[PDB]
């Protein structure tokens, strides 16, 4: 698929937050199970040890069309990768890693150039 | 034997099945007797009654994927 680096932590339905909480880990968007349906999955797997916790929710949904990239703008130090749909459908995005420094209006975060290239693109496709 | 004294080690070790009853859980930490140790030593069992306390803390590898 497409594979980034991000963790698991909590979506945070309100609120700007990213408790800690393990689940340490790498990030892939795929479209699916079936891998062809216009949702895309959100499929994470453990490659920094979980805190034993699983923190997936059996799958995560991606509803489609209406992604917004909110990289940073609501700031709060260091990179909570955050999915804009209706402000209310908010799903965050926790960081384990803190590779390629801090670099300013980029995203405004700690973790920058190859995430964002890679996460918007990502976004867009139907396929 | 048994007098009620400390003793030079009394956590893992090799032991014996046999020696492990005279060596039995304590109520002057986070643990509790409920039994005056088990019997058996193959699974082991205090009963903790204030969890997520000092009385130490070292995760096994059971702990890193449950």
């Amino acid at each position: 698929v497409i594979k980034f680096r991000a963790g698991v932590c909590e979506y945070n339905e309100d609120s700007r937050l990213c408790t800690p909480i393990p689940v340490q880990g790498e990030i892939e968007i795929k479209p699916n199970e079936e891998e062809e349906l216009g949702f895309w999955d959100f499929e994470w797997r453990p490659t920094e040890k979980p805190v034993g916790r699983e923190l997936d929710p059996i799958s995560l949904i991606l509803i489609p069309g209406e992604t917004m990239w909110v990289p940073i703008k609501s700031s709060k130090s260091g990179r909570i990768f955050a999915l804009v749909f209706s402000s209310n459908e908010r799903y965050f995005f926790w960081l384990q890693e803190k590779n390629s420094g801090n670099l300013p209006l980029n995203e405004l975060s700690a973790k920058d150039k190859e995430i964002y290239n890679k996460m918007i693109g990502v976004l867009n496709n139907s396929s | 034997k048994y007098s009620s004294k400390p003793y030079k080690v009394d956590n893992m070790t090799r032991i014996l099945p046999q020696q492990s009853r005279y060596i039995s859980f304590i109520k002057d930490d986070r643990f509790v007797p409920v039994r005056k140790f088990k019997g058996n030593n193959g699974v082991v069992v205090l009963r903790d009654r204030e969890p997520k306390e000092p009385v130490a803390l070292i995760e096994t590898v059971r702990q890193m994927k449950d």
